[PDB]
Protein backbone atom coordinates (compact mmCIF):
# COMPACT_ATOMS: atom_id res chain seq x y z
CA UNK A 1 0.00 0.00 0.00
CA UNK A 2 0.68 3.74 -0.22
CA UNK A 3 2.14 6.04 2.58
CA UNK A 4 -0.16 7.29 4.85
CA UNK A 5 -0.99 11.46 4.09
CA UNK A 6 0.82 13.52 6.53
CA UNK A 7 -1.03 14.83 9.91
CA UNK A 8 -2.46 18.00 10.25
CA UNK A 9 -0.27 21.12 11.14
CA UNK A 10 0.47 21.58 14.57
CA UNK A 11 -1.69 24.45 16.95
CA UNK A 12 -0.81 27.86 16.80
CA UNK A 13 1.01 29.23 19.51
CA UNK A 14 -0.71 31.65 21.72
CA UNK A 15 0.07 35.62 21.94
CA UNK A 16 2.61 36.50 24.10
CA UNK A 17 1.68 38.27 27.55
CA UNK A 18 0.93 41.73 27.46
CA UNK A 19 4.27 44.33 27.91
CA UNK A 20 4.73 46.14 31.52
CA UNK A 21 3.10 49.66 31.68
CA UNK A 22 5.32 52.58 31.06
CA UNK A 23 6.87 54.49 33.87
CA UNK A 24 4.92 57.21 35.38
CA UNK A 25 5.16 60.78 33.85
CA UNK A 26 7.75 63.10 35.66
CA UNK A 27 6.52 65.71 38.19
CA UNK A 28 5.40 69.31 36.72
CA UNK A 29 7.66 72.39 37.24
CA UNK A 30 6.96 75.14 40.38
CA UNK A 31 4.69 77.33 40.16
CA UNK A 32 5.48 80.86 39.52
CA UNK A 33 6.93 82.61 42.53
CA UNK A 34 4.49 84.29 45.52
CA UNK A 35 4.24 87.61 45.65
CA UNK A 36 6.09 90.68 47.43
CA UNK A 37 5.48 91.17 50.85
CA UNK A 38 3.98 93.84 52.73
CA UNK A 39 5.88 97.27 53.27
CA UNK A 40 7.27 96.70 56.57
CA UNK A 41 5.88 99.37 59.10
CA UNK A 42 7.48 103.34 59.35
CA UNK A 43 9.79 103.92 61.46
CA UNK A 44 9.89 105.67 65.14
CA UNK A 45 9.17 109.58 65.05
CA UNK A 46 12.71 111.93 65.10
CA UNK A 47 13.40 115.22 66.54
CA UNK A 48 14.50 118.21 64.51
CA UNK B 1 -2.37 -6.50 0.54
CA UNK B 2 0.28 -5.13 2.81
CA UNK B 3 -0.68 -2.01 4.33
CA UNK B 4 1.49 0.70 3.68
CA UNK B 5 3.65 2.91 6.17
CA UNK B 6 1.82 5.76 8.28
CA UNK B 7 2.07 9.34 6.95
CA UNK B 8 4.80 12.06 8.24
CA UNK B 9 3.98 14.02 11.49
CA UNK B 10 2.49 17.61 10.29
CA UNK B 11 3.81 20.53 9.61
CA UNK B 12 4.28 22.65 13.18
CA UNK B 13 1.91 24.56 13.91
CA UNK B 14 1.90 28.78 13.38
CA UNK B 15 4.17 30.94 16.40
CA UNK B 16 1.98 32.99 18.27
CA UNK B 17 2.09 37.13 18.43
CA UNK B 18 4.18 39.11 20.48
CA UNK B 19 1.67 40.74 23.50
CA UNK B 20 0.32 43.99 23.37
CA UNK B 21 2.64 47.02 24.50
CA UNK B 22 1.82 47.94 28.03
CA UNK B 23 -0.31 50.90 28.69
CA UNK B 24 1.45 54.12 28.95
CA UNK B 25 2.10 55.65 31.81
CA UNK B 26 -0.24 58.15 34.01
CA UNK B 27 0.66 61.74 33.95
CA UNK B 28 2.98 63.01 36.37
CA UNK B 29 1.82 64.63 39.25
CA UNK B 30 1.12 68.16 39.67
CA UNK B 31 4.02 70.40 40.35
CA UNK B 32 4.75 72.04 43.83
CA UNK B 33 4.21 75.85 44.43
CA UNK B 34 6.30 78.36 43.46
CA UNK B 35 8.81 79.53 45.88
CA UNK B 36 7.76 82.01 48.15
CA UNK B 37 7.79 85.46 47.29
CA UNK B 38 10.54 88.20 48.33
CA UNK B 39 10.49 90.30 51.76
CA UNK B 40 8.55 93.52 51.43
CA UNK B 41 10.62 96.59 51.08
CA UNK B 42 11.42 98.42 54.40
CA UNK B 43 9.65 101.01 55.65
CA UNK B 44 9.52 104.51 55.41
CA UNK B 45 11.40 106.31 57.74
CA UNK B 46 9.66 107.72 61.24
CA UNK B 47 7.87 111.25 60.56
CA UNK B 48 9.24 114.14 62.41
CA UNK C 1 -2.85 -2.67 -0.36
CA UNK C 2 -4.40 -0.59 2.34
CA UNK C 3 -2.94 3.36 2.82
CA UNK C 4 -0.53 3.78 5.65
CA UNK C 5 -2.36 5.55 8.48
CA UNK C 6 -2.32 9.60 8.35
CA UNK C 7 0.47 10.66 10.49
CA UNK C 8 0.17 12.09 13.79
CA UNK C 9 -0.34 16.20 14.11
CA UNK C 10 2.80 18.63 14.09
CA UNK C 11 4.43 20.28 17.29
CA UNK C 12 2.60 23.28 18.47
CA UNK C 13 4.12 26.50 18.00
CA UNK C 14 5.82 28.65 20.08
CA UNK C 15 4.10 31.42 22.08
CA UNK C 16 5.06 34.53 21.11
CA UNK C 17 7.63 37.45 23.29
CA UNK C 18 6.34 39.17 25.76
CA UNK C 19 4.57 42.76 24.53
CA UNK C 20 6.81 46.29 24.45
CA UNK C 21 6.70 48.36 27.74
CA UNK C 22 4.31 51.16 27.65
CA UNK C 23 6.00 54.72 26.41
CA UNK C 24 6.70 57.29 29.73
CA UNK C 25 3.75 59.52 30.69
CA UNK C 26 2.70 63.05 30.48
CA UNK C 27 4.62 65.32 32.37
CA UNK C 28 2.66 67.00 35.12
CA UNK C 29 1.03 70.38 35.00
CA UNK C 30 2.65 73.18 36.85
CA UNK C 31 2.29 73.84 40.30
CA UNK C 32 0.09 76.76 41.36
CA UNK C 33 1.97 80.07 42.22
CA UNK C 34 3.73 80.50 45.56
CA UNK C 35 2.91 81.76 49.03
CA UNK C 36 3.64 85.47 49.69
CA UNK C 37 6.35 86.76 50.83
CA UNK C 38 7.37 88.12 54.77
CA UNK C 39 6.86 91.67 55.85
CA UNK C 40 9.73 94.39 55.08
CA UNK C 41 11.25 94.83 58.22
CA UNK C 42 10.59 98.65 59.79
CA UNK C 43 12.17 102.24 58.74
CA UNK C 44 14.75 104.08 60.01
CA UNK C 45 14.11 107.07 62.92
CA UNK C 46 12.64 109.83 61.10
CA UNK C 47 15.88 112.06 60.24
CA UNK C 48 18.03 109.26 59.94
Amino acid sequence: GPKGDPGPKGDPGPPGPPGARGQAGVLGFPGPPGPKGDKGDPGPPGGY
Amino acid sequence: GPKGPPGDKGPPGDPGPPGARGEPGNIGFPGPPGPKGPKGDPGDPGGY
